[PDB]
């Protein structure tokens, strides 16, 4: 379940492609000689669409760190249970 | 695919095989030739309980593949009808230059049907504009996921009983494939290849003393009949003596002959047990080869719908960061994530249903 | 052998988004763990 | 933690 | 069969012998930290200036 609930997510994060939405906005911004009521509006959604991607990033961390450390209690609690040590009193007397 | 129309077919052998199998005390108890086990394990009341575990266990897949079917034209239908909603506003927003993008936000454009660009919800009604269409796609996303669980629940309902662990209740069920490995190691592990050989051993050894007391009362009843030659005295005498005892050992003889007559009619009954018993591995022998390739396809089944239900999932919790807020190329990145997942869901739809009917008519073959 | 390659990546794409920068080394380090991903879907789907 | 889970259980066993 | 009686109890009691060793451990960590949190908090008067709080 934690193998198929993150393949798709880290395709969202390949395949986003808002950096070159942003390169859009790079051709927009310097290369014309452009309106400062514009470039600071360009520049303003550029702030918000980093920050939007840098909140992609992190949700992905909540779901992916969410499933790795749930995996981590699960380990602990099969990697602790010792049954053969306390049972070869048991075994050998049996076998005995 | 990754769920071949062989999955599926080795999951209706396994359904159809599985219903051929009794489901009463008496039916199993027939079908198992026999009458109680020396052995605890393969008693008929617990062998009527494993039975009625996988004819309930078999029943269940036409409620399954049912809901399995109808689902994933659904998928289909709503992934196109999503996929060509969604494909055509990405398209023409991009007609829009990028310096006017940033000035115009989400909610500039919910007042009209945004260049032709429609959608028809689940209940065959269309919606036009851009501010009724992602409100109607946002009922139908979440109307999607909470089938897809009822479908995933039923699956993996279906799975785990079979190989084993928590149901969806909570309930632990016991795996069938285990138990039916279970009772087939039991009929490995069995003596009556010893105690038949035990038991005649035990009358082989009776016969030698019913062959010595014939000896005997040939011997006593010899001895008996002295007397009367001369001594009509002496006639109960010996009579007396040895009359007894040639009545005795006759005692012994009738005792002894009815014991190996009751000790015989076990080994006709042992022997006629491990002749049951060895057909009957035989018959778990191949339930047991149904389950596993049933465990195999189910395992594809399972995953390729978790796949699809994580993809629903993660596509209505991103949709709903939409709201009229949004400046509008923020809303495009967004809106674009949304329907990546559909591709597949589309694609996956079209790698099951192509998967699907081709078994259908093979099936009857 | 795997609680390492989850944490080793969150580790490092974490250290990522620290900085929050739009290379494309970001997603090549993600096409390892994806492929690697894959790699581990694979051998469930070749279990047969 | 240091007293897991599977310690209570085997208490309560 | 008593023996094998016993066998069981002895495996519930080593189970039960390192659960309450850990459970212990962390009540007397517990047991600590609160008191050499309420030992050094009765050095608080008002004669104390305002760093040094």
């Amino acid at each position: 379940d934690s193998l198929a609930q993150l393949a798709p997510v880290l395709k969202q994060l390949t395949s986003d492609a808002a950096f070159q939405t942003i390169a859009q906005i790079d051709e927009a911004l310097a290369d014309p000689s452009l309106s400062k009521d514009d470039r600071e509006a360009l520049t303003l959604e550029r702030n918000n669409l980093i920050q939007n991607l840098s909140k992609h990033i992190d949700n992905v961390i909540v779901s992916f760190t969410g499933r790795t450390s749930k995996l981590t209690n699960k380990i602990s609690d099969i990697s602790d249970m010792v049954i053969a040590e306390r049972l070869q009193d048991l075994v050998t007397q049996t076998e005995s | 695919g990754i769920f071949t129309k062989g999955d599926l077919i080795n999951i209706k052998l396994y359904v159809k095989h599985s219903l051929e199998l009794p489901f009463t005390l008496e039916g199993v108890k027939e079908y198992i030739g026999y009458n109680d086990i020396d052995i605890d394990g393969l008693k008929p009341a617990k062998m009527a309980t494993l039975f009625k575990e996988i004819h309930d266990h078999a029943l269940s897949w036409s409620g399954v593949e049912s809901k399995v079917q109808q689902q994933s034209i659904d998928l289909e239908n709503a992934g196109k009808q999503i996929t060509l909603t969604g494909d055509e506003i990405i398209s023409v927003i991009d007609q829009m230059p990028i310096i006017e993008r940033v000035k115009n936000k989400l909610g500039d454009l919910t007042d009209k049907q945004l260049a032709e660009i429609t959608y028809t919800n689940d209940d065959k009604e269309i919606a036009v504009e851009l501010g009724n269409i992602l409100e109607s796609m946002k009922k139908d996303i979440k109307r999607q996921q909470e089938n897809t669980q009822k479908v995933k629940t039923a699956v993996s309902d279906f799975k785990l009983k079979l190989i084993g662990g928590e149901l969806s209740d909570g309930t632990i069920a016991q795996g069938l494939q285990p138990q039916i490995s279970s009772k087939k190691k039991l009929m490995d592990d069995n003596n009556l290849s010893t105690t038949i050989k035990d038991l005649q051993s035990k009358i082989d050894e009776k016969n030698k003393e019913i062959d010595q007391f014939q000896k005997d009362y040939n011997k006593y009843v010899g001895l008996a009949f002295s007397g009367m030659v001369g001594g009509i005295i002496s006639w109960a005498i010996t009579g007396g003596i040895f009359g007894d005892k040639a009545e005795k050992a006759r005692k012994q003889k009738n005792k002894l002959i009815d014991e190996v007559k009751d000790l015989q009619s076990q080994v006709k009954d042992k022997s006629a047990l491990q002749t049951s018993v060895q057909n009957l591995s035989l018959s778990f022998a191949g339930i047991h080869t149904s389950m596993v390739d049933a465990e195999e396809a189910l395992n594809h089944l399972d995953f390729m719908w978790n796949t699809m239900l994580t993809q629903i999932t993660t596509s209505r919790d991103k949709f709903d960061d939409i709201n009229d807020a949004l400046k509008l190329t923020s809303f495009v990145i967004a809106f674009k994530q949304v329907i990546e997942p559909w591709r597949d869901v589309q694609g996956s739809a079209a790698q099951l249903i192509q998967t699907f009917d081709e078994a259908l008519a093979e099936y009857k073959k | 052998k795997i609680e390492q390659v989850w944490i080793s990546f969150a580790e490092q794409l974490h250290k990522l988004s620290n900085d929050e920068i739009n290379q494309q080394d970001l997603s090549n380090l993600i096409n390892g763990q994806l492929d690697f991903l894959n790699n581990l879907t694979l051998q469930y789907n070749k279990l047969k």
